[PDB]
């Protein structure tokens, strides 16, 4: 789960900005 | 050449998302592909029973949501079907009728949870991603069906408790249906809807003093600056807004954030009379 | 773990429930006051007749729209409506109740031990701080205990609501099937027929007979397992 | 001379629908030639706005119902609109866009008034015409409809205090909806649902002692019939069976139907020891 | 009948838009000698809005959702022009809801007042005392029942906009979609049926709606049920 | 309404049966 969980957050940080 | 054999390969994988012992395979190799090919959304939609497999990948997890018992294998398995589901939800040739079937609705019981374990939290964040992908499109119809299916209240219960990225994303939500229009004149309507709003935003800004996250205090901030455009709840804001916001109290956070500084200053002035 | 099956429970009256009731023998309640025991039935009946109607209606609001325009998508391509009225129910049982169990888990266990709360306060009168203990323990014991009985109750309300309404949805289609068998031709919507033909990869295509077995596995599987009850069958 | 000298005012009454002020006296003639012309029922649902047009005489009269202020101008005025909606509902072209529009709904609530003034049970009669038309059908898509959308519970208020022919029309359409064996099943399947209808079926057998209808007793009898049939009514109906059956209170009113004689007596030995 | 407040005049951003617009009507079998129990009213006209505004508008929705949505797609399934659409929807489901909001509201308000009325509960008066009592607070109920329902009335048409352009989001697409390709958006199926099975002087026009047709959607913006009309002709 | 309300009256009765 974990490299899916990090790529996930990384996306996440992306979009919000 | 290889590309046929390419295109042959996501074919059959489609149509293996059909029988449930070839769905885990085919749901792992074409979350992978994604990106990597363009015209998957139309044909994962217009392919026979393939929207429904993913549908039934969804509600097969809900016995492991209340009590929650939810796995790391249910957790990944779940959000791949996930992921094309995004991916049909971002692409425009789907965007609409993906909407029309109401199948968002069916992640709305994940953002109801609260368990903060990892496959929960993994759930919680690719389920937000899904809708965070349909408010950056900034559709009319996105903003109207949103506003109708209840997902603020969603949004409001992850923004005071949650995780911090998860605070992010869903005030991120909140914030990009307030930027329309629409998702204004709804909010102010009626003053159970604003207070409610209001007050998470003000019980944030007290949590943000003692835990303080930079993202978070930047889209909270522009969130009372959108409101703050509404006559109503210009109005209501001058008597509510949280004094950490008047005051010197997230000055050293703010000190490099060039945006955030100009809109909160803005705010100030939008209420000053 | 599943503990039902869907043949198991009752639901023409409220009573189908207590013959499955389980309460457990140790609670310490029950063990000074025994004559505690007989408002567990009561209490526990009240919480699901106050909610399985609200649930009811709820839960085929959101299933039912999804549920067929997934469907009327999926055989468009088909002129046999007896396998399209077959597949639609297959997967309105499994949406209906999967979306019955997310609203109805919660408040039931706080509705079924609530009112065991009282019911149990009601009798007992005296109220003195051990008895009270005495009754949110033993509340909360027979709450989380019959939690997933009364849930697959309302589930199966639904489940059996959602069908009736199902065909009003799906009437229009159908017709439309059954009228091109009094003309002697198959029914094919013009939309999808032209879209399939014109933009869709053959592999992946909607033939213009019927859904081939082995492709229609998902809607079996929809009645093979459904959210909160026992799998019908081992496959 | 031809029928197109007619046929053009027929043609012409429907666009005089639109307009407020020519609508009433389209509303007139267009329901005095309902019966001559048999494609009036298409032309009134694909004009423009006409089938728009009589969903807003309905709601118009809405105000009167509540404070019960129903004059019989106005009363004839919706009965004359309702006259040509179930004009549609009879069509077999229009039937079924007439339910998926789900224009019955707006005639549920002139069912569920007591007033009992003659425009009040004018209003309820006709409301009541256009349903019994639509159970004499024998079609399923009208029993489908019908269930779900509780026109049970409006029945059994009217059979239980109304008109003694309001009554008869009732219990007609919970006859034809039991005779159905989807209606059977949904009538029967909850408790609660065979309560209400056994309460108020036992309520006028007491009542048609008191004072007899042979009609509403036949109608009465077959709803016990049908009932019957069901082994979970079966037995609900061997413990309370209204005792005036086998009561011999109505032996005198048998003679003269031979048939009603037939279905009570099929009754008592189909709920047999 | 008869009206008393327009729409306008009624604000539904809280209860306390109820409050001004309450009549009086001060001759009354108790507050006369009593002037303490006036002041019993208002919470209770709020608490009859409040526990029946939320499950009467979600339901006077549902009914007017569907039949709206199917008529006001048929009709201007022709026109080409999604805004004209969406003003005869609105004006067709104001009309639609506010009818069916009347009719689910009026008598449980009716009722719903002048039980929570109560007065005596907030004592020890007559058998006859409490009679007066009752025939005020029964009044009462009949005076500001109008006010009660036009709040709750103008709810379920302010919350009818978001969910009626959700539905016709469909519709509205087609039309801006084939707006780029530089055509006309016509359902094909009506476009088939009108010239094939439709005589003329019936048949609906394809290029757009003509403004004497639009009478039926224009009064339904005109006459709205328990309000005053507006821009009246 | 008279004639209207005998003509319904006549029709409903024909119906049931």
């Amino acid at each position: 789960l974990d490299l899916n969980f990090k790529l996930l957050e990384e996306h996440l940080a992306l979009l919000v900005e | 050449g290889p590309h046929m054999l390419e295109r042959e390969k996501i074919y059959q994988w489609i149509n293996e998302l059909s029988s449930p012992e070839t769905r885990e395979n085919a749901l792992l190799e074409l979350s992978k592909k994604r990106e990597s090919v363009p015209d998957l959304a139309p044909m994962l939609w217009h392919s026979f029973g393939t929207i429904a497999a993913l549908l039934q990948e969804i509600v097969n997890i809900y016995p492991s949501i209340n009590p929650p018992t939810l796995t790391a294998h249910q957790s990944n398995r779940v959000c791949n079907a996930l992921a094309l589901l995004q991916c049909v939800a971002s692409h425009p040739e789907t965007r609409s009728a993906f909407l029309a079937a109401h199948i968002p609705l069916f992640l709305y019981p994940f953002l109801h949870t609260v368990s903060k374990t990892r496959p929960f939290e993994y759930l919680r964040l690719t389920s937000l991603g899904v809708i965070g992908a349909l408010v950056k499109t900034d559709e009319q119809e996105v903003i109207n069906f949103l506003l109708t299916t209840e997902i603020i209240p969603l949004c409001l219960r992850i923004m005071e408790s949650g995780s911090e990225l998860s605070k992010t994303v869903a005030t991120f939500i909140l914030q990009k249906i307030l930027l329309d229009d629409t998702g204004l004149a709804y909010i102010c309507q009626t003053y159970e809807r604003f207070s409610h709003v209001a007050m998470i935003l003000g019980k944030m800004v007290l949590q943000l003093s003692k835990e303080p996250s930079a993202r978070l205090l930047k889209h909270v901030v522009r969130c009372y600056l959108r409101l703050s455009d509404n006559p109503r709840a210009r109005e209501a804001l001058r008597q509510c807004l949280p004094d950490q916001l008047k005051d010197t109290t997230f000055a050293q956070v703010l000190k490099d954030d060039t945006t955030t500084k100009r809109w909160l200053a803005q705010l100030v002035k939008n209420l000053q009379e | 773990q599943p503990q039902y099956s869907y043949h198991d429970i009752n639901v023409y009256s409220l009573a189908g429930l207590a013959p499955h009731i389980t309460l457990n023998p140790t609670i310490p309640l029950f063990q000074a006051h025994p004559q505690l025991k007989q408002c567990v039935r009561q209490a526990i009946e009240r919480a699901v007749q106050e909610l399985v109607h609200p649930v009811v209606d709820r839960s085929i609001k959101i299933a039912m729209t999804t549920c067929e325009q997934i469907v009327r998508k999926d055989f468009a391509l088909d002129s046999e409506e007896s396998r399209m009225r077959i597949a639609a129910h297959h997967m309105m049982r499994n949406l209906t109740a999967g979306m019955a169990m997310i609203t109805c888990r919660e408040p039931l266990l706080m509705s079924i031990s609530t009112n065991l709360k009282n019911s149990f306060a009601s009798a007992l009168r005296t109220a003195s701080p051990q008895q009270r203990e005495m009754m949110d323990q033993a509340a909360a014991q027979l709450a989380q205990d019959n939690c997933e009985l009364a849930c697959c109750f309302i589930q199966k309300t639904a489940v059996e609501k959602a069908g009736p309404e199902m065909d009003k949805r799906l009437a229009t289609e159908f017709e439309l099937r059954k009228h091109a068998r009094q003309e002697g031709r198959r029914y094919c919507d013009p939309v999808v027929l032209t879209y399939q033909a014109e933009r869709m990869p053959e592999q992946i295509r909607l033939k213009v007979g019927g859904v081939d077995p082995k492709q229609l596995a998902v809607y079996e599987e929809f009645a093979r397992n459904v959210p909160g009850f026992l799998p019908t069958n081992d496959l």
